[PDB]
RNA sequence: CCCUGGUGGUUAAAGAAAAGAGGAAACACCUGUUAUCAUUCCGAACACAGAAGUUAAGCUCUUAUUCGCUGAUGGUACUGCGAGUUCGCGGGAGAGUAGGUUAUUGCCAGGG
């Protein structure tokens, strides 16, 4: 009950504290988020200007039939940058969205920056 | 037996210095405070002392949220 | 191998259906468990004496296992004539393998060396299914020598259970086998 | 007497008071009721002696409620003194009245012998008054 | 049945100087809202208000007429200036008139009770009951006589001789209104 | 966790002396005799004189000794006057 | 499209409490601490590794509005001005009363 109800209220804090550190994103250098969930992995990319997604990824996309590890969301992190260069945005703000950067994070990030993308 | 007290500082001149709707340019100061009494919306800054600042042209705007006033340039 | 404690073998094979079928409850783990036991000693006298608090915080390492809090002084008042921050108690929290071993060996083996021990008051529970109680003489647990004890000393355990009223933990202790003086 | 106990501030600004009354102008706790017709000042002391005219006029027939209480200091240089040093000290302490404050109510007697009590009160109050009975009740 | 009849008429002012100008005139500026209806502004004669309700309590209930319909309200407020006898505003409270309702009584104790007479103590546990009736039927007080109460007694509920209509309302029926020990 | 502040915990046997149950448990003790385990395994067992089935609280209750039967003592011997 | 989850926009609480309903997917509970990582002790949180079990709690929805929040229409206080004087013109609360209220919506992913 209200262990649970103050774990969420802290993440919706740090959530908040995050957003308004990075600033808000823009059709030239938009916002990454990501979102993990017990089974899968998600991730964001938004235009606040339009509070739009621009383009997106997660785990249960069947075709990438990835894991939820390290090296799948090496990989899917790989899918999304050439997911992006099409649609020629190179420039990111990694909102890490609650969490702690380290592990997993810390692996899509790094894998995002060999190809090309400024985070 | 003469009075104990008798001291008063001078006043500090505070308030809001451009008035909702008016038109200001970059770097203009629109509130003098101790303390967010208004906070920062967008396209200004907050200076190290609270200040209201705007960050570029455009006309003053205040708003209320949750019974707390922001100040933004529109 | 996933070694798991007697106690838990216990709990997972018998307790969980036990209590199913003795308070209806619908889905399995509605089950009452045990998430954390706290083991407090207060040593307000450590203001003057460092060597008790060293003692009190090695003692609680023997007794448990693992290494314990000095917590710090909420506030500074005068009657104990304590000054805010400064170390007055000392605390263990025992939560999974750890905690079910230590319960195991506290029930089985310390209460049974305890003077004049007819059980414990089985009224002492703060109608949250928390059971908080006191044992005054640390000597009972085998693991310290009596030699090296500096001065006799209590400590307090609370038990903190999933349980939302005292009937549920009463009736887990009880299959635990917790001897309440009843 | 009647005083408070304990303030925050021992001397205070002498305001204006004026209007009627918005507030405490109702019959609560009792039967009969001494409204004022003026704005001003009672102090404690007249306070208590109309008290004490009440209660030992009525034969323990009945309760009295007092509906002000004074809390508001009233300063006094000393006697022979100019106008220099400033807010002299604390002297009596009086009670802000408006027209239309109950300012006094009684239980339990009957009609004639309360309205002469409350006469007998009225006569030691710095201000007109009027005795009302409940006026919807009677 | 007169006396429960009031007659008013539609007033089109709205404002702090015409409603003085009205009581001038002499009359009360009044309020009638209720049942989800549009609010009614109107007026009233005080004289004839004085004359008809000059006691009048939260359970009084009456009829207004405008001379072309019939309501049934009860006075939910009357602003009233103590130091001048002055009314200066009525609010209205309309209610269906065939819809039975609640409504809390005080009582009104007369007699010279025989327990008390010979060394009885007076406790008014209640002051009022929870009667239930139409709303033109409501009692103003119900009354209630001490005189055959002797010592160690205690009124019932049921014992309250009570108007045709009116009837007792209470979950516990068997509270006492007034003991005497 | 970081692993330099911690008591070296044990699986140790308990071996009640009057019972002759045995307690798996992990302690911190380290015994000097070695015991197999029904489960064919080593543990320091210590011996230890109390335990639980043979408290003096759960099964050896309270002997009342010459309380109530005041009464009867007295009768027995000095009631023949 | 709808459901679920994520992320915003518009501010009146979009607040808590209790009762009932579900859980395909999704979410969460949950499982182990062994690897990197974390706590002034504790795998609780954080972190990593996963699919044995469950709506119990969180979550969504439905309830008497139970608490809170919001709240008219009139009237009053107050007030600018006035050769009408407790009056003439204009502005108009707070409290209370009748009520109301358990949000709405943009685009991304999964499958209906």
């Amino acid at each position: 009950m209200k262990k649970i109800k103050e774990a969420e209220q802290r993440k919706l804090r740090r959530k908040k504290r995050i957003k308004d550190k990075i600033g808000r994103g823009v059709a030239s250098r938009p916002r990454i988020t990501v979102f993990k969930s017990n089974r899968y992995f998600y991730a964001q990319v938004i235009d606040d200007s339009k509070g739009h997604t621009i383009a997106s990824i997660s785990t249960i996309e069947k075709s990438l039939n990835l894991g939820k590890n390290i090296d799948d969301v090496k990989k899917l992190g790989e899918v999304l940058a050439k997911r992006l260069k099409e649609k020629n945005i190179n420039n990111l703000i990694f909102d890490r969205n609650g969490y702690k950067y380290h592990g997993l994070i810390a692996s899509f990030a790094t894998s995002l920056r060999e190809f090309g993308i400024n985070i | 037996g003469s009075s104990k007290n008798g001291r008063d500082s001078i006043s500090k001149r505070l308030g809001v210095k451009r008035s909702g709707g008016q038109f200001v340019k970059a770097g203009e100061i629109i509130v003098r405070q101790r303390g967010t009494k208004f906070h920062k919306g967008k396209n200004v800054g907050l200076g190290r002392d609270y200040t209201i600042f705007a960050l570029s042209s455009g006309k003053v705007e205040f708003k209320t949220l949750k019974g707390r006033k922001y100040v933004s340039i529109v | 191998m996933n070694y798991v404690p007697e106690l838990k073998k216990y709990y997972k094979d018998s307790v969980i259906k036990e209590l199913v079928k003795e308070f209806e409850y619908k889905s399995i783990m509605q089950v009452p468990k045990l998430e954390k036991i706290v083991i407090s000693v207060g040593v307000g006298e450590a203001v003057r004496n460092k060597k008790l608090l060293d003692s009190a915080v090695l003692e609680l390492a023997q007794i448990t296992g693992q290494k314990a809090v000095k917590t710090k002084a909420k506030k500074a008042i005068a009657g104990f004539k304590i000054r805010q921050g400064q170390e007055i108690g000392a605390k263990v929290t025992l939560r999974g393998n750890a905690m079910y071993e230590f319960l195991y060996k506290l029930i089985h083996l310390a209460l049974p060396r305890v003077k004049d021990f007819r059980g414990i008051n089985g009224d002492a529970f703060d109608g949250n299914g928390n059971y908080s109680f006191g044992i005054t003489e640390q000597i009972i647990f085998s693991e310290i020598d009596y030699d090296k004890i500096e001065r006799i000393s209590g400590l307090n355990i609370t038990i903190v259970t999933t349980a939302s009223n005292d009937k549920e933990s009463k009736a887990l202790l009880l299959k635990f086998g917790m001897p309440f003086s009843n | 007497m009647l005083s408070p106990k304990k303030v925050k501030y021992r001397k205070k600004q002498r305001g204006r008071l004026s209007g009627e009354a918005q507030k405490g102008n109702k019959i609560s706790f009792g039967e009969y009721g001494l409204v004022s017709l003026e704005t001003n000042f009672i102090t404690a002391r007249q306070i208590e002696a109309a008290r004490i005219a009440m209660t030992r006029k009525i034969k323990r027939g009945g309760r009295v409620w007092i509906r002000i209480f004074p809390d508001i200091p009233y300063t006094k240089k000393p006697a022979e003194t100019r106008m220099g040093k400033g807010k002299g000290g604390v002297d009596h302490w009086n009670a802000p009245v408006k027209l239309g404050t109950v300012m006094f109510e009684m239980s339990g007697v009957v009609e004639e012998l309360a309205q002469e009590a409350m006469s007998l009160a009225s006569s030691k109050l710095p201000v007109k008054t009027m005795f009302v009975v409940r006026r919807d009740l009677r | 049945e007169n006396s429960r009849v009031l007659s008013c008429q539609y007033r089109s002012s709205f404002g702090s100087s015409n409603a003085r100008r009205i009581r001038a005139k002499s009359e009360i500026p009044a309020v009638v809202y209720g049942q989800g209806k549009d609010v009614s502004h109107l007026r009233i004669k005080s004289s004839e208000f004085n004359k008809k309700f000059a006691k009048f309590t939260d359970n009084t209930v009456l009829i207004l007429d405008d001379g072309k319909l019939e309501r049934c309200v009860f006075v939910k407020d009357a602003a009233e200036n103590i130091a001048s006898k002055l009314i200066y505003h009525i609010d209205f409270y309309e209610v269906d008139r065939n819809v039975e309702l609640e409504k809390y009584v005080p009582i009104k104790l007369i007699g010279a009770s025989i327990g008390v007479k010979e060394g009885g103590i007076l406790t008014v546990l209640k002051e009022q009951v929870k009667v239930r009736s139409l709303p033109l039927d409501l009692p103003e007080f119900i009354e209630l006589d001490l005189t055959p109460v002797n010592k160690g007694d205690s009124v019932l509920l049921k014992d309250l001789v009570l108007p045709s209509n009116v009837r007792l309302a209470e979950n516990d029926e068997n509270l006492e209104v007034v003991i005497i020990k | 966790m970081r692993k330099d502040i911690h008591p070296k915990n044990n699986l140790v046997v308990f071996k009640d002396g009057s019972n002759g149950a045995m307690f798996l448990t992990k302690s911190t003790l380290n015994s000097k005799e070695t015991i197999k385990y029904i489960d064919g395994k080593e543990y320091p067992l210590v011996t230890v004189e109390i335990t639980s089935k043979s408290h003096p609280f759960y099964t050896g209750q309270q002997k009342f000794v010459d309380a109530a039967g005041r009464i009867d003592k007295f009768n027995k011997r000095y009631k023949k006057s």
